[PDB]
DNA sequence: CTTCGTCACGGCGGCGAAACAACGAGGGGCTTCCACCGAAACCGCGCTGCGTTATAATGGGAGCTGTCACGGATGCA
DNA sequence: TGCATCCGTGAGTCGAGGGTAATAAACGCAGCGCGGTTTCGGTGGAAGCCCCTCGTTGTTTCGCCGCCGTGACGAAG
């Protein structure tokens, strides 16, 4: 069967990377059918690269503070946790940052080799002081979804190591809400409103296109049970 | 069209306090039941039994 | 299922017939009738100003 | 109260009376006046065709001729299509 | 409207009528469930109007 | 590869048809009755009103009467 | 003066919602105004009778289709 009334899609910007997407008119109840799935996908289907582990000179058990820099260790930890990076290899990549002298150490001071790119150099990190001299080492990779911090089993081998979570999916948050567009004249049609909001490394719309790709692939994996099955279709464009 | 932003009145016997009546902007609803926003019922003191 | 259907308890009227003595509308769902606005509604009605 | 004004009739009665002017005036004015007193609408007395001879200086048979001249050309649906909604 | 409303409409022990007491004349006390109802009159099935 | 056939392109022009103005025979304007409306009339009679009834007959049937409280207006002592 | 004692009030915004009874009557007369009825009537709707409004020709002229030739892109060997 055909949808019998072609729905549309409109992307509306709110910021450089945050945008809403209005779809209308979906068939009755179809807002939920795809919205929750789609938000789950966006949260758990778009590849990206994020920090995985850390180790810095000076600290072996002092998981509170380290000299040179003034703030605590958790502050620097959470600063680096929200770091946008892109990697082109599934091996573990390493980056260093080493700033001598007091000042404000930022994410522009990190020296990422080619194959690992940073999209927020101007993100402050540390209030280095007292002629502080540091050496922070970041174990980074790429994946998808949210991977919590995997602790170091080889505690002795990497004993100054620090396991950390990873927001591999480049989107930060997406929400969806349904509506009652032309329920009376056109039999309970509904309009979905999506709101997607993503890192600066990528856009809001592109990860959406990739989510559409992944999900249409995932459902082709199922439609290949009866290739000529009469479902529903859309029509022209 | 004609119901485009045309306020109407909702009353319930008894009306005791001033807010026993309320003006609402109405929207067309399929069916024969008036759908009351679930917040004003306190003032209306109206339950759906 | 109880015998209190919303198919039975709706009455609408823009303008129907009118009372004999007064020109006022009549009461009832059977006759096109008309809705009653009481004094106790007039109270809140002024309290709104 | 049996004497209640439906108040759709009244507005529609004004609309009847106004479509009447709009249709009569689009017709000739001699004929419009002829009927206004023949049926005596604007007055209380519909008239016979020999009263019209004084007011319009013509033989009553000529108003017999004009009555059909009114009606038949009216009987062209153009006048009828806009007036048949009035019933 | 149901076999019950057919039956339980009978076996009804009314208080009003000729020789009965009108509602406004029917004061608070008479409405009470007298101890002398045990087994005689249903102490629970009464109109809630 | 060569050479012939066709099909518009554009005009030419001479026919040709439709608009516009000198006006005269179907309508407009005459009598000439009487089946008729319509009048005017000539009525009778259902329909309302109104009168009378001649032994004595000589005091209502009925109604079921109560709340709850409260101020106050009203017959006593 | 008290002082009891009746008593005149109100006591929910509101939806479900048409109706139940009785006694002695006759005759007769008058007005009566509604409805059978009984006149001609001229004004009604035909029937027959005369002056003025509407159709023939006499061009005019853009228009247009046949014609006339041109040229090329085509048409066939």
């Amino acid at each position: 069967m055909l949808i019998s009334q072609r729905p549309t899609l409109s992307e509306d910007v709110l910021t450089d990377n945050r945008s809403q997407f209005v779809i209308e008119p979906l068939e009755p109840g179809f807002g939920y059918t795809l919205g929750n799935s789609l938000r789950r996908t966006l949260l758990s289907s778009i590849p990206g690269a994020a920090v995985t582990s850390i180790r810095i000179d000076g600290v072996l058990h002092e998981f509170t503070t380290v000299p040179g820099v003034k703030e605590d260790v958790t502050e620097i930890i959470l600063n680096l946790k929200s770091l946008v990076v892109s990697s082109e290899e599934d091996e573990p990549v390493t980056m260093y940052l080493r700033k001598q002298g007091p000042g404000e150490v930022t994410a522009g001071d990190i020296v990422p080799p080619a194959g690992v790119t940073v999209h927020n150099p101007g993100m402050h990190i540390a209030t280095l002081n007292d002629k502080g001299k540091l050496e922070v080492e970041l174990v980074v990779e790429r994946g998808r979804g949210y991977v919590p911090a995997v602790q170091n089993r080889a505690s002795g081998a990497e004993i100054g190591r620090i396991p950390v979570d990873s927001i591999y999916s480049p989107v930060l948050k997406v929400t969806y809400k349904v509506d009652a567009t032309r329920v009376e004249q056109r039999t309970d049609f509904d309009k979905l409103i999506l709101d997607v909001e993503t890192k600066n490394s990528i856009s809001p719309r592109d990860a959406l296109a990739s989510a559409g790709k992944t999900l249409v692939e995932l459902f082709g994996l199922a439609r290949e049970l009866n290739v000529e099955a009469e479902g529903i279709e859309i029509g022209p464009s | 069209e004609v119901i485009a932003e045309h306020p109407v009145l909702l009353n319930r016997a008894p009306t005791l306090h001033r807010l026993g009546i309320q003006a609402f902007e109405p929207m067309l609803v399929e069916g024969k039941a008036i759908q009351l926003h679930p917040l004003v019922c306190e003032a209306f003191n109206a339950d759906f039994d | 299922k109880l015998h209190h259907l919303v198919d039975d308890k709706i009455h609408a009227r823009s303008t129907g017939p009118y009372s004999m003595i007064t020109q006022q509308p009549l009461g009832g769902k059977a006759q096109f009738g008309g809705q009653r606005f009481g004094e106790m509604e007039c109270w809140a009605m002024q309290a709104y100003g | 109260d049996s004497e209640a004004v439906v108040a759709v009739d009244a507005v529609s009665f004004t609309l009847l009376q106004d479509q009447l002017q709009s249709v009569l005036d689009t017709l000739s004015e001699r004929e419009a006046g002829v009927v206004r007193l023949r049926f005596g609408l604007t007055d209380g007395q519909p008239r016979t065709l020999d009263e019209i001879g004084q007011v319009y200086g013509v033989t009553r048979e000529r108003i017999r001729q004009i009555e059909s001249k009114t009606m038949s050309k009216l009987r062209h649906p153009s006048r009828s299509q806009v007036l048949r909604d009035y019933l | 409207n149901n076999p019950l409303s057919g039956l339980t409409h009978k076996r009804r022990l009314s208080a009003l009528g000729p020789g009965g007491l009108s509602r406004e004349r029917a004061g608070l006390e008479v409405r009470d469930v007298h101890p002398s109802h045990y087994g005689r009159m249903c102490p629970i099935e009464t109109p809630e109007g």
